[PDB]
């Protein structure tokens, strides 16, 4: 039943009169009087009255002779597994032109929460091909592994090089890779897109395209879309699932806009105050359940603020995760691709991915003594930047040139060489 | 009985009309799911709840019941080896009734098996007065705890019909004559959990306990009724250090709080914990361990009353005349949810985005625990010792959890990354750890030894805080140009850090240190220091004391894996250590 | 009996009560919960037939519809009488130890009163703390008020009891009383107080407060406002001289912050209510003297120091009201230096009234300003002496650092149970600046006697 008793519009907020069960949450459509029909989210429900945010703002309507249609049910994905190899946007509505998906089911986008007794372990390693993460920040799967970059140094780059080249071992259990672009320009979508066609990465990827421009409340729905479609690859299909979400700065700026525009109580930096509750339930979407095949890995991908706060606060997100992964310009300048400052990343699972029956058995040793080499590399040559000339160079001479050689070769891999672990570990045993 | 209405849904915040039956802090059943929300408000008969789980497809309209009573818990056999969320769901029970993997809306279990048979046996005869406290009976619960039966709180009377045999926890077993009439007791109490179990009387925790962790007994320790705080950086061992006092401390049962943890970690946690051995008989330490776990995705009432619900039952175990051990970890997860759920109800914030009340409710958590005379007229002891991990995002003891924690507690366990590095376990800090117990300690341990161990401790810490300035004259130059005195001051540390610190959890033997060989041992260690230092005044030099010792330092060094039943190979330590430097001293 | 079964709403710990009359701003109330438990409250805003009240021990747990607010007609009051020398109270003034209740002389306002600016009488006459870094250097004066700065943990709770069992007035034939108020501290630290007192006999020249960390913030601020009404009484109606502790006034201001917080009343400055200053000062003001009456109230402060923290109770903001400050530190304190009381920051306004003859001897002015110089630069020169070697140690530095070190060990290094009179700590500064030759001496008049 449509309703013709739309009372009031304010910004992107639209108050109905006279209905009756209408629940929380619940989507509408407003059929506007030109005919065009937009879709919104009750987010306020009260007596007979309800008021809804509509997804395209409430611009060029006509309270009167508009109406609304209440569908009965919340954000939904349409899941099936013919979603591999197809591009849809921040709603999983198809952005590439495609066939029609016929869904298996529809599954409600904010989730179910993991008994913590069902819960299984983290425990085999995820070969990224980065020399740099696979061996002194170990990836595994069910990790939370994210990482932190500012604007334009190859950290998408870093994104889609993990994208493609990141395989299991055994590889007999297929590898599927979800994709979410969070806010980000058309031409960062693009270069992720056909990146991915002309690699063929796509053969094995679900993507999910929210671009800058599109409505922010969209954008508080993608990663969920994303993680929604990864646990269905998981947990009904068997699938190891990694799951990428760039840019996840522009999710918290996205909620900070949402909770203005509903004036609600401002938290810290005008940040909603529920970013710990909103990023940790997307965050903790991630792992493996006891008595299934599949797994969720996550690797989001984050604007470090680089200036006063100000940011989606990583205390936050890093108090969440499992790790971090470090990006600074410093090494982007000096040609070094993938820039990683191997001395602030960590990887608080790195313990049982690697190991014996798991890795190769050098693999621990030399890491737990090869970020010495360049902990006490640089702390002669660029903290003695005046008296760098004597000070420190007749001992110790040779510790400058290897931490030159982990910065220009072990870690400057180049954004297209795929390092398998053991050709990693025989560079790493020969800067030695 | 009534049946409150929605009017309202908003985000977490459900406005519902006739319920002017419930009263403020009533948990309720919200919608046609039955969603779990607490009335935090009432103006005449509509009450504002704050709901605990999603109210996605909630509306005006659907029902409102009032469970007739505040958060609370459960008491009574069938607790012991159970896995609860922050306010007892019991999660194993919720895998199987509900065939599923997930914490689903609205599913209502009680946290205890009510259909279970249990043998009662009566202890008490008919026609006996009773109030609070009193035991009437026992149940054999599991392979190590008996679980008492006590008059609850509000009961007094007469014993009138009291019977041994096979009952549930819902049967009648007892039947007690009050100023009210006759009362049917079960073998089930039921306890709100922010309120502390009342008891008879507070007692100073003066006795120590042990830990069997040699630097926490000597230099650190923690009283019965104790509360220490750990701040466990990463990498820092901080797991095997709690699961040593889990399973080696003289107490009787252990509660450990997960406080809205990873879930990765929370996993480990509920794996690893149940594979712990009892020591006594090797048995799951399970078999007298309850365990509450709470992820961070989990409803934020959950992982705010995580502590509590945990303390609660602490408390009722206490009062059965027990020790008890309550591990919270951590304790900033858990002011994460206080600081969310100050936000949600738009409360003014006070130091860092933390509630103004932070300080308090800590103090409260804090003071629920201590040793108590409980109720009844045998008047037995009880105790709650409190082990609380903070973990600061920066790792800072200014951050306002830290600080307020250490304005109450009196017991610092700092463990250290660097320690860890230098493969020194476990990475306790010696430098900055302390414990205002340790005076009180070593009265307790001087009478209990008749030794002057007070004294022997302080020594110790004397030399260790020393060692730590001469390792800075050693940097500034070098190690050649010490005395003699500063040389062997120097070793004796090292002997302290390495024959006695130093402590490997997974050997046999080192695992767990008993008092009188934590004695003979460091006894030894400090006469070696004694007598060289006599031979130093002698004219022997260091190298000559060195070069001549290195056999005896040996079974110095050694000391730690002797067996408890040959305790006497330490104490001959003390003879050969003064006859060999005797005939260097020719 | 005023008493309505009216409760129209509850909104955390606040209720409205609707349908009344005769109810006053600030009057204290009774809520009789349907389970019989009864919670105490006060009057927050009253219009027209309602009332606005907030519960101390909140709200939880009521039910509206039979639930009964009783309202006392009267605001927080204390019942005065001689005979509460001796006994141990809660911050609201309830007996704590197991004697009985005390039939109140009167009840009174502990708010107080405000003296007449000409009524009032300047601090003239000395006190004996025993402690003699603060009897000689920073003198206390019947009527100042001189607060205590220091670290946790670090004797500071031994030198508020030190204090308290050491207190007395000189030659003087009038009595010498004690308030202790102990302000949101815990069981343990209570129970340190209460028993030391008994030991020592102190309990019966004392009235202890006790405000414990779990007991409700309203208390906590209600708690100095109760020790300075019993003190004020005792002074100004029994002619006493009573000496005023209250320990943990960081507390205080915690509480005041919360207090701030849940009656949604200041947008905190700091978090912090706008008036802490401005509170501090309605308890700073109520010592003194009033001419015309022989007693005396005297205040000292107890605070934890900010541990190099910018958000705390400033110490500064506290300083324009104090008359003085005592500062002790843990970098003294683990020297073994106890009272740990750092000699050079510590200052006390009002000494000269203190420092007088018939009160001291003629030296102290003198004595105290060569001990402070010549420590002031013996440290300068140990530092130093440090720093620049062993190597690098001239004569005059030589021994200008020795008297700094001798000066920490003996001179504030006295122990938490040693009472040194005023005549000891006058010959015993005199003592060690007998290494000094005559040649340094502040005065050269009656060096010899």
């Amino acid at each position: 039943k449509e309703y013709r008793t739309i009372k009031e519009v304010v910004g992107p907020l639209m108050a109905v009169e006279k209905v009756s069960g209408v629940k929380y949450e619940e989507l509408i459509e407003v059929r506007m009087q030109n005919g065009e029909i937009r879709r919104g989210q009750v987010l306020e429900v009260q007596e007979d009255k309800a008021m809804v945010q509509i997804f395209e703002g409430t611009s060029g309507i006509n309270l009167k002779n508009s109406s609304v249609r209440f569908l009965g049910h919340p954000l939904q994905l349409g899941v099936s597994e013919d979603m591999i190899g197809r591009v849809f946007d921040g709603l999983g509505r198809p952005k590439d032109n495609g066939p029609e998906i016929l869904p298996e089911k529809y599954l409600d986008i904010n989730g179910e929460v993991i008994n913590p007794i069902a819960r299984d372990y983290p425990d085999e390693f995820i070969q990224t091909g980065i020399s740099a993460i696979d061996h002194l920040n170990t990836l595994v799967r069910g990790q939370k592994l994210p990482v932190f970059g500012p604007p334009g140094a190859g950290k998408s780059a870093l994104a889609a090089q993990i994208a493609r080249q990141a395989t299991v071992l055994d590889s007999s259990d297929d590898f599927a890779v979800v994709f979410a672009a969070i806010g980000i320009t058309f031409e960062e979508a693009e270069f992720f897109m056909e990146d991915f066609r002309q690699t063929g990465a796509i053969d094995r990827s679900v993507m999910f395209m929210n671009l800058a421009n599109d409505p922010a409340i969209e954008r508080i729905a993608t990663p969920r879309m994303a993680l929604t479609a990864a646990e269905y690859l998981a947990y009904e299909k068997g699938m190891h699932v990694l799951v990428i979400m760039e840019d996840m700065t522009n999710y918290a700026e996205a909620l900070r806009e949402i909770s203005a525009a509903r004036r609600e109580v401002p938290g810290r930096r005008g940040y909603p105050g529920y970013l710990y509750t909103n990023l940790a339930t997307l965050f903790e979407r991630a792992g493996r359940i006891r008595g299934l095949k599949g797994s969720v890995t996550q690797i989001p991908i984050l604007t470090m603020p680089e200036d006063d706060k100000t940011h989606p606060i990583p205390d936050l997100t890093g108090y969440i995760t499992e790790g971090q992964i470090i990006l600074t310009r410093e090494l982007y300048k000096s040609g070094i691709s993938p820039p990683i400052d191997v001395l602030p990343s960590l990887s608080r699972l790195k313990d049982k991915g690697t190991g014996a029956g798991k890795t190769r058995e050098d693999h621990a040793a030399t890491m737990n003594q090869l970020f010495a080499a360049y902990a006490q590399g640089k702390q002669a040559k660029e903290l003695a930047v005046v008296l760098g000339e004597s000070a420190l160079s007749d001992i110790d001479k040779i510790y400058a040139k290897f931490a030159e050689r982990f910065e220009n070769e072990y870690v400057n891999q180049g954004f297209y060489t795929n390092r398998t672990i053991t050709e990693t570990l025989d560079l790493g045993w020969e800067l030695l | 009985m009534q049946i409150g209405k929605i009017i309202k849904v908003s985000g977490p915040l459900v406005m519902a009309e006739n319920m002017s039956e419930a009263s403020i802090q009533d948990m309720c059943l919200v919608g046609d799911l039955g969603v779990i929300g607490e009335i935090i408000e009432m103006r005449q008969d509509v009450a504002s709840i704050q709901v605990y789980e999603e109210t996605s497809g909630i509306g005006p309209g659907e029902p409102v019941r009032s469970t007739g009573e505040a958060l609370s818990v459960e008491l009574g056999p069938g607790i012991i080896s159970q896995m609860f969320d922050g306010i007892q769901r019991p999660l194993d029970t919720f895998m199987e009734v509900t065939q599923s993997n997930f914490l689903g809306r609205g599913v209502q279990l009680p946290a205890l098996d009510h259909e279970k048979q249990w043998w009662f046996e009566a202890t008490i005869e008919e026609g006996t007065e009773v109030s609070a406290g009193d035991i009437i009976g026992y149940v054999d619960e599991t392979k190590i705890i008996q679980h008492k039966i006590m008059v609850p709180n509000g009961i007094k009377g007469t014993v009138q019909k009291i019977e041994s045999g096979s009952f549930t926890i819902d049967d009648p077993i007892c039947v007690i004559e009050t100023e009210q009439g006759l009362k049917e007791l079960t073998m089930m109490q039921k306890w709100p959990v922010r309120r502390g179990r009342p008891i008879k009387q507070k007692l100073n925790p003066d006795v120590p306990m042990i830990t069997g962790q040699r630097v926490i007994d000597t230099f650190f320790p923690v009283t019965k009724g104790g509360a220490a705080a750990v701040p466990g950086p990463f990498g820092a061992g901080k797991t095997v250090v709690q699961h040593q006092i889990a399973k080696w401390s003289d107490v009787d049962l252990v509660v450990y709080v997960g406080c809205g943890e990873r879930g990765n970690e929370m996993t480990d946690v509920v794996n690893e914990f149940p594979e712990l051995i009892d020591p006594n008989t090797g048995e799951s330490l399970m078999e007298r361990t309850v365990l509450i776990a709470n992820t961070s995705n989990m409803p934020v009432a959950a992982r705010e009353a995580s502590i509590y619900t945990g303390i609660t039952i602490a408390e009722y175990f206490r009062d059965m005349g027990y020790d008890v051990a309550i591990m919270a970890d951590s304790t900033s997860r858990w002011a994460e949810a206080l600081r969310e759920m100050s936000g949600r109800l738009e409360e003014m914030p006070g130091d860092e985005g933390y509630p103004a009340y932070l300080g308090s409710r800590l103090a409260e958590y804090y003071e629920r625990s201590g040793r108590v005379i409980a109720l009844g007229s045998d008047q037995r002891e009880g105790s709650i010792t409190a082990i609380s991990a903070v973990s600061p995002s920066g790792g800072d003891i200014s951050e306002p959890v830290t600080q307020n924690t250490l304005r109450v507690v009196k017991v610092f366990w700092g463990l250290d990354s660097s320690l860890a590095q230098k493969r020194h376990f476990p990475s306790i800090n010696w430098i900055q750890s302390y414990s205002l117990y340790s005076t009180e300690v070593g009265r307790y341990m001087d009478q209990i030894l008749q030794q002057d161990w007070s004294d022997m401790v302080t020594e110790g810490m004397r030399i260790l805080q020393e060692e730590e300035q001469l390792n800075e004259i050693v940097r500034l130059v070098g190690i050649d140009s010490l005395s003699d005195n500063d040389r062997l001051t120097l070793e004796v540390a090292k002997s302290i850090r390495e024959d006695y610190l130093q402590q490997n959890a997974f050997d046999d033997v080192d695992t767990f240190t008993s008092r009188e060989k934590q004695f003979n041992m460091l006894k030894v260690i400090l006469t070696f220091g004694k007598e060289a230092r006599k031979a130093l005044s002698l004219g022997a030099y260091f190298n000559e004391i060195m070069e001549g010792t290195v056999a005896v330092r040996e079974r110095i060094s050694r000391s730690k894996y002797i067996p408890e039943e040959e305790l006497a190979k330490i104490s001959s330590i003390n003879e050969e250590i003064k006859e060999t430097i005797q005939l260097i001293v020719s």
